């Protein structure tokens, strides 16, 4: 399953650059063509930003961001959990002070008090972890698919929908008919363009700008 | 609270008795007084040993073995100090490799043919005495031990294994049973001892917080060689040794006075043998010793 | 992954048959196809029952047979420390046995020097458990594609040589042509039959016979 | 072998002493008295203590706090019985959560500063007392749990971080030099003491072999108040109390004849406080007493 054990037992025996090149040149081509000549680019537009989050994405960061959005509703129980332990806590720790600041020898009765209550709040302590780690862990499961929904549904109704309806129309001439065999594919007239290289490779586009924000702060 | 034992004998109707704690505290002296003052006011007493030191020759000077029966001087002392290792003498290969898979198997099914036996016949009460305390409070752990060896075995079959595989269910059902009579608190006891310096309290706290953590409650604790002054004779070392066991003395005292209770037991100038020096020693837990103090 | 854990949280929101039987028909006409009229036939014998043990496959017991192919070689590696390790457990508990037997009052430096060589060994026996379960486990993981490279690779090169060549003729006219375009896919000649439903749906063939097997013992 | 402590004298490179076992036992007494012996030959000697009994201003009438200085008498005694939550002291939000991710912290760090003042100067060697044992020997765990803290605490991260962080790298080195100091043996050795009663002997052995699960070795024990017959004169209960003294000191004279030393060390009337009076108490780890038996 993993292919890397077998990988390890398996010691036990004895055009892509050229690829992004034209399709920097069909971009550039992409780009010239909106001056002189519109929703549908914008929405590319958005979803460039959307891929540009997937790959500047912190996949806890963006849980960082949920932290702060639950310690903003005053509403919420679990927050209101958080607080309370953090109040046991602290109360936790002033008695575990005065426990290590006693003697085990004149205050023996006093000792085992403090002792009693010390594993006392244990034992409840780690409950809460239990808790609200699994509350966090299970939101965060939620909402990864709860934007990949929104993110994968544009990413494939674009294909769906306004296919057959041309989005701009080829030079009439420039490619050979092999080449626009990629059009007649997706059920948009022969002639003009479809809305996939747009998905995919207009990743590229601002990916060297996202290596220009590399320049900028290191 | 009330300094004796008379508790234990109002109720009538407890079963099962339990007293324990660590060496060096004499612990067959208290178990046989406990018994002696029991045998009073009771019908069909029996003791049961599994400490490898053979006291109980030494408390009577009689030798006992593997069966139980009546010792002389009484109508009710019934008694059998056996060993576990005659079950491993009985294991005597497959089975030797279950014990490796499981560290402890062997121990638990001989206490469990034992208590088998114990509930064979028609006896009123019992009571016990044991090793060290991380070799005893294992038999909590038993019904777990079990059914988890009972599992690994009927994993190894996926000679008949269908008979062992039945004896370990009677055996099973039985230590359920049993420990289901332990949390009844009904007819079944328990009383630790120790004795006034550090460790000893120490490692008795422990054992009291961890019966808290079971469920199951005590009132009673014994404590062993209280020396009192003797008015006119003096030891000066012996001054020193009452001070300081005072010390620890009044700590006892500042913890368990709520609702525990105290047996003060002098040393005696021997170890107390024979039936009537032991019957002396024996009433003190029901007539408490005081000097003026 | 799992879609299981998914499925723990989607909680939180609000013709097979007649297809067995036209395959059992075409088996009919198959087994009665054979006494008036080969060796092919014979390579689908042999595939059905290892179809079968892929069914009746205990795939602990294949290993279960396994262990005596190892209990068997004398030159093994393996068993010889096998069998230390079970004298080393021998010895083991007969220390135990000697020191639960013992007292720890009068002995208490005999009560030492056993208590140091059992903790002594205890450490050891564990190392040959991770050592000898770790072997088996690999060598479970070796062997079940080393049979599965036997199984499919004639569950795909059946259909790759010996296609064109056609292993029989299908009766003139019974067939409407929609029926007969599964021929022309694996490149035999049409009116002949290709070697599928001999794969896949002839495991059905012997499954009722299996489920004699389950009148037989039961 | 011999039954004194001449070999520590011996040496000369040693330079870190660890002397503990468990209470009861007067380690104290001890301590002072190995100090003391110590300085007769030797430069610059410092001792120190961490358990929350002052008991070092009960060793001189004096008031001692967070400083170093002299004590009277002497030209060599220097010591400060310090506090570890002064440390918790200096943390008084998120800190105190990180002493909730990991149980211990706050510990580890103050014995660190400690011995970066330790290191400061230029003392020849030091000497040390602690706590009960499962408190005491976290401190070969301290630069683990120093390393799991700095590594989650960068988690977290994932006022400024890089301050806490470039201080705890120094604890990391310093810790690391420190316990590989440990294991020279030619600086570090080992001491532990005990008395004539069956626990005592029981965490003693588990003591030693715990250090012997760390490649740590000893050759020499100490024991305590061995009560020795005046001539002429006797208590009753202390002919028997010496009787079972001796039986658990001929135990331990089958133990450890062979490659380690037991001191002989008797009980004195009085609690033996004042300097020349610890100066008598000390003497006898060179020459040992000896009465006929
Ligand atoms: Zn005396």
């Amino acid at each position: 399953v993993e292919q890397a054990i077998e990988l390890a037992l398996e010691f036990f025996p004895a055009g892509m650059t050229l690829w992004r090149d034209v399709m920097l040149a069909l971009f550039v081509l992409g780009a010239v063509a909106w001056w002189r000549a519109m929703s549908l680019l914008l929405v590319i537009f958005l979803l460039e930003l959307v891929v540009q989050l997937v790959n500047t994405i912190g996949a806890k960061t963006i849980n960082n961001l949920l932290w702060r959005f639950y310690l903003s509703i005053p509403g919420s129980p679990l927050a209101k959990d958080f607080a309370e332990q953090r109040a046991k806590q602290k109360e936790y720790l002033q008695v575990r002070h005065d426990l290590n600041a006693t003697s085990s020898q004149d205050e023996f009765a006093k000792w085992a008090r403090l002792q009693r209550k010390h594993d006392k709040l244990m034992d409840e302590l780690e409950k809460k972890k239990s808790q609200l780690d699994a509350h966090r862990t299970s939101f965060s499961r939620k909402l990864t698919i709860y934007r990949w929904i929104l993110t994968r549904g544009m990413q494939w109704f674009l294909c769906f929908w306004f296919s057959s309806q041309p989005m701009f129309w080829l030079p009439y001439g420039w490619f050979p008919y092999w080449v626009e065999w990629l059009v007649s594919f997706p059920n948009a007239p022969m002639g003009s363009v479809s809305i996939v290289v747009w998905q995919s490779a207009c990743s590229g586009v601002l990916a060297l700008v996202i290596e220009a924000v590399m320049a900028v702060v290191r | 609270m009330e300094p004796t034992l008379q508790s234990i004998l109002d109720q009538r109707s407890l079963r099962w008795i339990f007293v324990g704690g660590k060496g060096g505290v004499g612990k067959t002296t208290t178990s046989c007084s406990l018994a002696i003052q029991l045998a009073k006011v009771r019908r069909s007493v029996l003791l049961l040993s599994t400490d490898p030191a053979h006291n109980l020759s030494d408390a009577f000077s009689q030798k006992f073995g593997k069966e139980a029966r009546l010792v002389e001087g009484f109508d009710n002392l019934y008694a059998m100090e056996i060993d576990p290792n005659g079950s491993m003498q009985d294991l005597l290969g497959v089975m030797q490799d279950l014990a490796y898979a499981i560290p402890g198997i062997d121990e638990a099914m001989s206490f469990a043919e034992v208590l088998k036996q114990v509930n064979s016949l028609s006896y009123e009460t019992i009571v016990f005495d044991t090793a060290p305390t991380g070799h005893t409070l294992r038999f909590l752990q038993f019904p777990t031990v079990l059914e988890k060896a009972l599992a690994k075995v009927s994993q190894l079959s996926g000679q008949t294994l269908s008979d062992v595989m039945e004896k370990l269910d009677s055996l099973r059902v039985t230590i359920s049973e049993v420990n289901a009579q332990f949390k009844d608190e009904r007819l079944t006891t328990f009383v630790c001892v120790c004795i006034p310096e550090f460790l000893s309290l120490y490692e008795t706290e422990r054992m009291i917080q961890e019966l808290a953590n079971y469920g199951i409650d005590t009132h009673c604790i014994v404590v062993n060689q209280l020396l009192f002054p003797k008015p006119g004779s003096d030891c000066e070392q012996c001054t020193a040794r009452r001070r300081m066991q005072k010390k620890y003395l009044d700590q006892i005292e500042e913890l368990y006075d709520e609702e525990f209770n105290v047996v003060k037991m002098p040393l005696l100038v021997e170890e107390v043998r024979g039936k009537e020096r032991l019957e002396k020693f024996s009433e003190m837990l029901i007539k408490p010793f005081v000097p003026p103090e």
